[PDB]
């Protein structure tokens, strides 16, 4: 069977975004042909005769339902079937309807939610609604659960006279509308005392089962109209299938034939790629406390350290870095020595403007070099603003995977957009994990359309979004491509250090012409396209090569003495030795090491004691 | 139209508004920038 | 019933044991006041006119159910319930019924098991019960598991036939005899479709939890009669609630307030202090071979080997090992390095004469030296043979932990019947974490008693049955009462080297009464009521004290150099410390060796910077 | 009563006997010693 159709939701909680039809306007453009929220379900200042027909596919909401400031008509909400409340408005309500009217006293009328049976988390809220219609008779026993009953506050005043009575078929007149179809359906109060949670009747043969939440179409665990935790392949599942069970015979664990990871909120056969793999059998983002990210078996693992594990800090909107929303000049501190971000970053205008709502001084350009040291962000780089005197991102020069397990708009895992740099600079970056990447808007950067990201991309479904930057022609003619020196795989930078791949060799983080073989100063010699210079004991041969490789054993002749197999640039006078006696020699004819007498304690100038006048 | 302890609270040159209806304060984004104190670029849509 | 009061349950297939009045008694011995035999339940042999009254008390058999050669009339197994089949018999069946006919065709003819309901797992077998009657109309379908019904075996004859017909308050005619409580009492076939698991009546209200194994008295987990995988503490569970929780929406694991750790076919709040703790939270007994157990925080864990981690060797009668019954000639050899017995220890009487029933020649008796890298046993030690040229167990000289894990008739944990030792002899045993001792019926064996097996134990409620040894007025009557120079602790020998602990105090290994501080030997000190030899550079003096501790730092007399705060028979000579030159240290006629310049860097023979020459 | 190839089948002086209903050999253990061969003492009755 295929899944449903997602999409992000929104979380501005009363900004209007724009005028009232480029509100409208995004709004239809987030939540068109969407079945299951991932987040919240927002609908602010929309005005009459708008057709809100696009919200007839919405099933469920992840987050929770805020409905207010509008003065449209009807709101059809007629298929929402739950509100999981995994997010709070106004710290208790996973569904707040307030204030819905124009100056005229006159605004929603219709919320028609005939399809709303269960709020899983939180409590309701409306207030100050004079114009809705059929929804004080609504028994809210049936939808949020008794922990919450406590903690809703429902406010009805309509009492001008311009709604409809209910169609008398419905149980103690609660409707939601005029019509046949459009009254309560209780599931849960009407139970019989051995139902253990929603039941579609009152005879003690219709209770669902325990994980349906919802109602239910069986008596099975795969009848359920949305599931209340897990969601293994067709059915609800309380917690996935462990991966190894215990077996109470042998007092051992065993393979489980059908153990499945936990994802989210699914059992899959095996975690993403990019996320960490716990022995539990369930893919999380972070290790523990007590924990590393051990190295790519394959996959991703943790591994129990010994002592201090290391030095990891938080990223932006996650633990003490929960409500910052940039790179403040306060917390830029607590990113001092880390070389790995356990999350997010945000860059953004305000972090260089100060910010006196939140008490923020304006952060110092010279500052940013603290993040010199990352090398690894596990989630994703947002970057908004840049001190204008720097052309080059250069606080992320050392910078080499985004694991992209949070991205932006759940999308973007790297965003580069409205700067004034010339050229981007991560010229140690190698893979981005996951999500999209989007490099746009900034006037002058143009060496961006070289890199072949399809290289980066650790998954499909990735793709790079890199438009109107500048000319691809106009700083083609001011010169401004990359170095000749550079292999045609890309190119970050101007220099020759700012390349993906070598032409010919490279000088450790540089490309160049050729090693230094036959001539130059340091002598060198090529594996790998590398040049490494020769053991200074290696005499400058002025006609072939110098050596064959980095240890004095490979010169072609020593520039001193020669001790044997190595090269050495005077024969050891003090070297311990075998039964603690100590080493001396001496150099003869063709400069060549052989040991002292073993009487010459002084050491020796010559062979045995004629050689040592002691 | 908000107190002075607001000046600065929409990023982005949003305006500030009071809503009289609910007692609370809150952003008119531009039309690009989304978020509760219009703090994000809208990456999904134009750039 | 708080705790169902469990016995152990008997092994022989077949076997008869002794007389037909020897077999009773063990039957009866065995059975008597039992509930839930955590093993299989086997009669055989009984003949007429016996009292089988102590079987009606038998709630549940955890393997197989075996009834067989009887000749009795009436095995009343009314209470009977469930047989969880964790052993066949016959590789097919866990109810097997055999031949209970004696040469008058006379024989069983009451099987009045009304309660039995459930069979987890196994087919059934009767045949040539010529006798039997009203059993054939039992429906089996509702017993035997749909997987089984295809290898039962049920064939019945009754030629006889002096017997009545089922009570008509009998489903289809199918009773276990007669009577109307004798009627067979059907919870599977007769429900509805709801119902997936057993139920109680052909209402679709009636559908049992799908953890009742037999019925239930409600809808609940809570309300089954027993269970059918786990059980925590009132509830059935299909498995033990874990530990750490998932977390869908922040994709990391949370602690559960309510997680148990599991123990068998129970959940614990704790393992028991000699076993394993994984990291799921499950009490084993040895866990992988790509880990090794180690002791941490007064609880058994156990982490992942590294490269080449110590060997394990398996037990008698677990692995590779479950044919064999003693350390036959033929898996000795797999015992050669072995540091710990993942299992038991049988050595019995075949093994030093050979079978010939499984082709295994007559063991050496020097061959038992292999044992003696051995130092700890999980399960238990089991000796009923021994060399009858030794004196003392020999081969077990560096065992100190007896685990206990499993342990023999689930009872004991150390078990040495019947020997011609002289002493024991195992005089590094420290600890036996679990089960009883039995140390009777050896025919001289003397200071079996000295020892104070109190101080072994670990836990509580462990008791000894020396019993019937070499007389204790009889040791003292020869001498063979341990030296005097040792404490009242006990004593494994004859030798000072076998007391538990000694009066005055020890050396190494042997108890002496002094540290012979003034004369003879090279003279040591006392500490932590030992002896320890200072270093021989520490110059002896017959005197008084001689040293006080192991470095030279507090000596009294040192005819060697006394460098300073230490002493040293030669001064160092270039020993590296600092300036990356050899440390020098002159000769002083002080015997206190001090720095030269730099300048002679060849022996510096000489006091001063300007009185060392060449 | 039982071949020669079960000779020593039965540990601890037991004596080999056949079941000719089930078509079996088995052993009589002698008073004290338990298993489906005679194998092992009974410990916790009479030592």
């Amino acid at each position: 069977l295929e899944e449903k159709k997602v999409c992000q939701g929104t979380s501005n909680k009363l900004t209007q975004l724009g005028t009232f039809e480029d509100h409208f306007l995004s709004l239809q453009r987030m939540f068109n042909n969407c079945e299951v929220v991932l987040g919240n379900l927002e609908i602010t200042y929309v005005q009459r005769n708008y057709d809100l027909s696009f919200l007839k596919t919405i099933q469920e909401v992840a987050g929770y339902v805020l409905i207010a400031l509008n003065t449209v008509e009807r709101i059809p909400l007629e298929n929402l079937q739950i509100i999981r409340g995994n997010m709070y408005y106004e710290n208790s309500y996973a569904l707040a309807v307030l204030s819905n009217y124009d100056a005229n006293k006159t605004g929603l009328k219709e919320l028609p939610m005939r399809n709303l049976q269960e709020i899983l988390h939180g409590a309701v809220r409306f207030s100050n609604n004079p114009a809705l219609c059929n929804v004080e008779s609504i028994q809210w026993r049936d939808i949020v659960s008794s922990d919450f009953l406590s903690n809703m506050s429902m406010d009805f005043q309509n009492h001008l006279g311009s709604c409809q009575k209910c169609d008398p078929s419905c149980p103690n007149g609660s409707c939601w509308g005029a019509g046949e179809e459009n009254c309560q359906k209780l599931t849960k109060i009407i139970c019989a005392q051995q139902c253990s949670g929603r039941c579609r009747g009152k005879s003690p043969s219709d209770c669902c089962h325990n994980q349906c939440a919802a109602g239910c179409t069986g008596p099975r665990e795969s009848d359920c109209l949305v599931c209340r935790k897990f969601r293994n392949e067709a059915t609800c599942k309380d917690t996935c299938p462990p991966l190894m069970l215990y077996n109470p015979t042998t007092y051992q664990m065993d393979v489980n034939p059908e153990g499945k990871y936990s994802f989210g909120a699914t059992c899959v056969k095996k975690c993403p790629r990019n996320y960490v793999v716990t022995d539990h059998g369930s893919c999380v983002r972070a290790c523990g406390a007590d924990s590393y990210e051990m190295e790519e078996d394959g996959v991703r693992k943790c591994k129990k350290c010994e002592g201090p594990c290391r030095k990891v800090c938080n990223g932006i909107g996650i633990g003490e870095f929960k409500d910052s929303l940039s790179i403040n000049a306060t917390n830029i501190k607590h990113f001092k020595n880390c070389t790995s971000i356990s999350g997010d970053l945000h860059i953004l205008p305000v972090a260089f403007r100060g910010d006196s709502f939140t008490h923020t001084p304006p952060l110092d350009p010279q500052e940013l070099d603290i993040l010199k040291t990352v090398k690894e962000i596990t989630g994703f780089l947002l970057i908004q603003a840049w001190p204008e005197n720097r052309t080059d991102l250069h606080a992320f020069e050392n910078l080499e995977i985004i694991r992209g397990r949070t991205k932006q708009h759940g999308q973007f895992s790297l965003a580069v957009v409205s700067l004034n740099i010339t050229s981007l600079g991560l010229r140690s970056l190698k893979e981005i994990s996951d999500g999209d990447v989007i490099i746009s808007g900034n006037k002058n950067l143009c060496y961006a359309n070289t890199i072949n990201w399809k290289k980066l991309f650790g998954t499909s479904g990735q793709k790079t979004k890199i438009i109107s930057n500048r000319g691809e022609n106009s700083c083609k003619a001011t010169g401004q491509v990359c170095h000749a020196l550079c292999s045609p795989e890309g190119c970050w930078g101007p220099e020759p250090r700012d390349c993906v791949s070598c032409r010919n060799v490279s000088r450790g983080r540089e490309c160049v012409d050729k090693c230094n073989l036959l001539e130059g100063e340091p002598r060198e010699f090529v594996e790998n396209s590398e040049c490494i210079q020769c053991h200074p004991e290696c005499l400058p041969q002025a006609m072939n090569i110098t050596c064959t490789g980095r240890g004095p054993d490979n010169c072609i002749q020593c520039a001193h003495y020669i001790d044997g197999p190595h090269c050495v640039k005077t024969c050891p006078a003090g070297v311990m030795g075998e039964n603690n006696t100590l080493v001396w020699k001496y150099a003869d004819a063709g400069h060549v090491c052989h040991l002292c007498h073993p009487n010459c304690t002084y050491g020796c100038t010559g062979p045995g004691l004629e050689g040592c006048p002691t | 139209e908000c107190p002075l302890s607001h000046d600065g609270y929409c990023l982005h040159d949003g305006v500030c508004m009071y809503i009289e209806a609910l007692d609370k304060y809150a952003c008119n984004c531009v039309v690009g920038y989304i978020g509760e104190r219009c703090q994000y670029r809208d990456l999904k849509w134009w750039e």
